[PDB]
């Protein structure tokens, strides 16, 4: 095998998070 | 427990199917994934031409041809259903054919909810990604840059839920998903934009549109078409923005399109495929605007004809396709220009044998020779047949119905095969074909006074079930008994009860109405099929579903809903209650081994009873205590006790000082089989290893499990655990991790079994490999020979 | 098919392993009552009952009789065993109770300020930590094991961290004047916590920001609930029905309501049921358990889809076992409550009432 496919962990919560409190600020 | 465990027919259903030029850029390939199976054929024109089979350590639940830049030919990517992603090359250099993984890694997440809709794999148009929906709320994004050393894969949430499909829409500057979903208001066609460097979502080239209630296939057509087809089950739409194209076809109304192939490489035409083996041409229309590209115009759909239930198409060459079905024999028909006296665009040209699902079957010696054979109920609805199986020959009985159960009569000559056929409430049933409950020699209906004490409609799909009696020699349908309306029959065994002499079939059905959790009423039916006909000896009510029944020692043992019940048969000819057991929620299995009972539970594993001949009762000998949900158990012997459940795994228990511990159940043995096993039966095809045990699954596999002695289960293991360090896993799965039991609570390695698919791969190995695989071993130091030895002794059991 | 042979019928044909869910599903939604059984073996009330994670195999349960019970829900239902006492009692009433991510290990806290560590392989206590009040929260970090946060009643929710325990120093992740009456983290983001409090409602907090929550929902609540997936809270307040919040949005997504339900004179605690969190489970001071199904489309729904009788007293927890579809409530009574869709040994009641 020349690669291997790791799963990176990212924060789905914390960023939907974040977008929804940034947008609102109208 | 020591146990071994094999293949005597390998898995038939095709769960996959893909075209494309994996093995030479020139040459045409068919790729066929059947469960672990991998079949790589050359599309010539004098048929197919298998050019390569390859075992999965994995059930294939993906499978995708893509070819990116720089690649002379096709790379095949697979996901099993454990997770483990692989892209693979298939390299044939001088007469060594062998498949290389490029990539391989395990995509499974640690949270999340397996989609309900099942899981998806799609690929980018241009190899940008590879797109899996594994769970709920989660879309996984595989990055396909082939100049680094790892693909990072991650995760973009979906703001919906319960994903019905999705694609990857052709001709998009960046990768484009197109996909349909469900809300409280409906079912929605909705495309967003993958943007790898932000890792999210952007707005989709076109807005949501809806679409049909039950819009449940999305087709992404080509260049230069472009868009989305929606298909769902009384319209086709078509959508490319501010292009909607939608039309009701009354010809696909009568059942739902379950698959489709592409044939033309423009997208001009596509094959359909629904659940009751129609096939449709669908075409598209295409006008050329004055110096401008050219648009759809007219959507039309055309009865091609009738196939095999296809569980999936492709479009091999001038007119052929082939049809991959699971719930009948695969095919290879022809698409004429001219249809022939019947109307029909499709002739077969080729059939291959399918003998899943094996819903029931049994051991019988009919020639008296000594040699088993095994009678299995295969296929369903139209598809549904008997399967004749000695040693691997098989022979077909069709029956254009749905086979449930089967039992040999011996003294009478027959077979009786409890059958269920679809009928529509058309003002009654009608039919919808001739079936051999329909074509039998005589005919006779229930006539019984109960349950004449549950709404229809003009149009309802219900199931009408029959006894028939068949020829064990021509295999003609002597005889055909139709229980009454809204009854199913579950059980069918065939023994002498009492002191009566004679030989009896008896069923056990249930009343069964859509609205109801649970039957409340039942019955068991007695008849004998004396001089050629077939009458009703005695009849029994029960509050409950008869789902088992078996031969206790002259008694009958039945399982009501929750209750095991024994009844005797008196001497006025009918059943008289001894005795009941009330501790289970569902009785669905029975087993017997002298005065011992393994019962089977739908949620709460296996519990041994025993009969107390000097008290006239059971008791509860012993219970397992892990709960997991069963689809076969069987007894292995007095001590231990095999059992399937629902997740594709097999566990050996057994009847393990204080009273606590000795009424509890100790799995001792634990394995992944990856199969779903339907019936367990004791006989064996052919006449170290003690017993033998064949079990019948959904894919068509037949297997053989036996048992071992504790110096040879242990030689074996050693054999396993050399043998893995030597021979190379295809998409590099590690032989412990798919074995391993798996279930969505817990997962643990395999104890007690041996996978002797690997062990008899030991014979097919090269003489170095063989002499460096048995190195050190044990004694007297064991030579390749005695190994071969041992493994020959071990194949001759089936 | 709701019937059970047709979902049987399928399965044998298919063998896939997603029409179970279905099954379990849709034989939920048609009940109209369940099977009603017993738990025996507590002294006085129980306070605390938790299932053990991934399987729902264990049921630690704890109340006046300062005992933590270890149910072997499978063997216990047979009447086969009795619970095993874990060693080491608390001086005082249990209050809360948890386990670890693997069931190695159980935090049992309440009235004693104190929390007691147990090893439930070998019965046997592992650690203390000492609070300054009774303690009404445990929440065991979904990513680490040796991280837990405890709510007190001086109003200070601490995060522990076992792997350093001789050196006791709780990270303090809020201080309020008033009690703590919850804290629980996120099923699938640890660094997100919820808190219900006496007086200052429910909060989300962060735990790199160790004075300021995140957001503020509404204020008084006893309990909060995170569901499976974490994107909703849900909430009991003292004198009003159970509230559904979003994650995000700070407004009362839904609020539940039904005749005779009151939950004023205990401190209960609240659940979400079924395999994706479509259901609210609550007691009340009726001595019944409501049940209201969450809406499908977006306020106040009132009847509740069951209201399950049976308790001689006021129920105050109530727990749910995905897995197995079980429930098991707790209240003033010394008995523990468990209702199924399915039959288990000396049941009462059905599935249709």
């Amino acid at each position: 095998s020349e690669q291997i496919i790791v799963t990176e962990k990212t924060n789905i919560l914390l960023r939907y998070l974040h977008q929804q409190w940034d947008k609102k600020n109208a | 427990s020591y146990n071994y465990v094999v293949t005597a027919q390998k898995p038939t259903a095709v769960n996959g199917c893909v075209t494309g030029h994996f093995t030479s850029a020139e040459d045409l390939n068919l790729l066929i994934a059947k469960n672990t199976r991998l079949e790589i054929y050359v599309v010539t024109a004098e048929g197919l031409r298998p050019v390569k089979e390859v075992g999965m350590y994995g059930k294939i639940a993906v499978m995708e041809l893509f070819r990116p830049k720089g690649e002379s030919k096709d790379l095949l990517f697979i996901l099993t259903a454990k997770y483990n992603a692989c892209i693979l090359e298939y390299k044939q250099s001088g007469e060594s054919i062998d498949i290389i993984t490029r990539a391989h890694g395990n995509v499974q997440d640690r949270i999340g909810r397996p989609s309900e809709t099942g899981i998806i794999g799609i690929i980018d148009p241009e190899c940008r990604m590879i797109g899996l929906r594994l769970y709920d709320g989660l879309f996984k994004v595989i990055p396909l840059d082939r100049d680094n050393k790892e693909l990072k894969a991650f995760n973009i949430r979906l703001e919906e839920l319960h994903v019905i499909d999705v694609k990857f829409l052709y001709g998009c500057q960046a990768p484009t998903i197109c996909f349909v979903y469900q809300d409280p208001q409906g079912r929605h066609v909705k495309t967003y934009e993958v943007s790898l460097r932000e890792k999210e979502f952007n707005k989709g080239p076109w807005k949501q549109e809806n679409v049909e209630a039950e819009a449940s296939m999305v087709i992404a057509v080509p260049e230069p078409f472009g868009g989305a087809i929606i298909i769902g089950q009384e319209s086709i739409t078509y959508h490319n923005g501010d292009k909607y194209l939608a039309i009701a076809p009354p010809i696909i109304k009568q059942s739902t399109i379950v698959c489709h192939n592409r044939v033309d490489p423009n997208g001009s035409r596509y094959l359909l495929g629904d659940m009751e083996g129609r096939l449709f041409m669908l075409l598209l229309e295409k006008e050329e605007q004055m110096d401008g590209t050219v648009t759809l115009k007219d959507l039309r759909v055309e009865l091609l004809g009738e196939t095999s239930i296809a569980e999936c198409l492709t479009y091999l060459d001038n007119g052929v396709v082939f049809v991959g079905s699971r719930l009948g024999d695969s095919q290879l028909v022809k698409l004429n220009v001219d249809s022939n006296e019947q109307g029909s665009y499709v002739v077969a040209m080729e059939t291959f044998t399918n003998l899943g699902p094996i819903v029931d079957m049994c051991v019988v010696d009919l020639e008296r020779q000594g040699q088993g054979q095994l009678v299995t109920c295969s296929g369903a609805f139209k598809e549904g047949s008997l399967r004749i199986i000695r040693n691997l020959h098989i022979r077909t009985v069709p029956l254009y119905e749905s086979p449930r159960k089967i039992c040999y009569q011996e003294v009478s000559q027959c077979f009786g095969v409890l059958s269920s056929r679809i009928e529509v409430q058309d003002t009654g049933t009608t039919a919808l074909r001739p079936s051999a409950s329909t074509q039998a020699l005589s005919s006779s209906v229930s006539s019984s006074k109960l349950f004449s004490s549950h709404e229809t409609s003009f149009g309802e799909e219900v199931e009408v079930h029959n006894l028939l009696i068949i020829d064990q020699h021509t295999f003609e349908v002597l005889h055909a008994h139709q229980f009454l309306q809204n009854e199913y029959a579950l059980s069918l065994v065939s023994c002498k009860l009492g002191k009566d002499p004679n030989t009896y079939f008896i069923v056990g059905t249930a009343m069964v109405y859509p609205e109801e959790a649970e039957p409340k009423q039942g019955r068991i039916v007695v008849f004998q099929y004396s001089d050629g006909k077939l009458q009703t000896v005695a009849e029994k009510e029960v509050k409950g579903a008869v789902y088992s029944m078996v031969e206790f020692n002259g008694k009958l043992l039945a399982s009501i809903n929750s209750t095991v019940r024994l009844y005797e048969w008196t001497t006025e000819k009918e059943l008289r209650t001894e005795c009941n057991h009330y501790n289970n929620i569902m009785a669905l299995y029975l087993k017997t081994k002298g005065d011992f009972i393994l019962v089977g539970d739908l949620m709460r594993s296996v519990l041994l009873l025993a009969y107390k001949p000097m008290e006239g009762n059971f008791e509860e000998i012993a219970r397992d205590f892990n709960p997991n949900w069963m689809s076969a158990v069987e007894i292995l012997d007095d001590d231990n006790f095999l059992g399937a459940e629902n997740a594709f795994n097999l566990f050996v228990c057994q009847k393990d000082t204080t009273d606590e511990e000795r009424q509890h159940l100790q799995e001792v043995g634990l394995f992944h089989l990856g199969e779903f096993v339907n019936v367990f039966c004791h006989g064996s095809l052919v006449m170290p290893t003690q017993g033998s045990v064949l079990f019948g699954t959904v894919n068509g596999m037949i297997g053989l499990v036996t048992s071992l002695s504790e110096s040879w289960y242990n030689l074996l293991l050693d054999m396993q655990n050399r043998l893995n360090k030597v021979i190379k896993s295809v998409g590099k799965i590690e032989h412990s991790f798919w074995r391993s039991f798996h279930t969505e609570r817990k997962t643990e390695p395999a104890t007690g079994f041996i996978d002797g698919d690997l062990i008899e791969s030991f014979l097919d190995i090269s003489r170095p490999k063989m002499q460096e695989v048995v190195a050190n071993l044990q004694k007297r130091e064991a030579t390749a020979d005695d190994l071969i030895k041992v493994v020959e002794e071990l194949t001759r059991i089936h | 098919m709701r019937s059970v042979v047709g979902f049987l019928s399928q399965r044998g044909l298919h063998g896939d392993p997603l029409l179970t869910q279905d099954f379990q599903r849709r034989r939920l939604r048609g009940c109209r009552n369940l099977y009603k059984k017993d738990l025996l073996g507590h002294f006085g009330c129980v306070n605390a009952i938790e299932f053990s994670n991934n399987g729902g195999q264990w049921l630690v349960s704890g109340g006046d009789d300062r005992r933590v019970l270890l149910w072997h829900m499978e063997q216990a239902i047979h009447s086969r065993v009795k619970p095993i006492q874990l060693k080491g009692e608390h001086h005082s009433n249990i209050f809360c109770l948890a386990f670890n991510s693997g069931n190695t290990k159980v935090f049992s806290g309440g009235n004693d300020e104190q929390v007691i560590l147990h090893d439930v392989e070998s019965s046997e206590t592992l650690d203390v930590f000492a609070h300054e009040d009774a303690v009404y929260g445990l929440s065991v970090s979904p990513v680490n094991d040796n991280i837990f946060a405890s709510s007190s009643d001086d109003g200070r929710v601490l995060i522990w961290d076992i792997r350093e325990s001789p050196h006791g120093e709780p990270f303090c992740l809020a201080n309020y004047p008033s009690a703590f009456h919850s804290v629980m983290f996120n099923p699938v983001e640890p660094r997100l916590l919820a808190t219900a409090n006496s007086k200052e409602g429910v909060g989300l907090w962060d735990i790199r920001k160790p004075q300021s929550s995140l957001l503020r929902y509404g204020q008084s609540a006893m309990s909060v609930r995170f569901n499976s997936n974490g994107t909703q809270l849900l909430a009991l307040r003292r004198r009003l029905p159970p509230v559904l919040y979003d994650i995000h949005s700070r407004l009362p997504v839904f609020q539940f309501d039904n005749q005779g339900y009151f939950n004023s004179c205990t401190m209960k605690s609240c659940c979400f049921a079924g395999d994706r969190d479509q259901y609210i489970l609550s007691g009340s001071d009726d001595f019944n358990l409501y049940m209201w199904r969450i809406p499908a489309d977006p306020r106040v729904v009132n009847g509740a889809f069951m209201v399950l009788k049976g308790h001689r007293s006021i129920v105050n927890q109530v727990r749910f076992n995905p897995h197995t579809y079980m429930i098991c409530s707790s209240g003033v009574e010394k008995i523990i409550k468990i209702w199924s869709p399915y039959k288990q040994p000396g049941c009462t009641g059905d599935l249709d009432g």
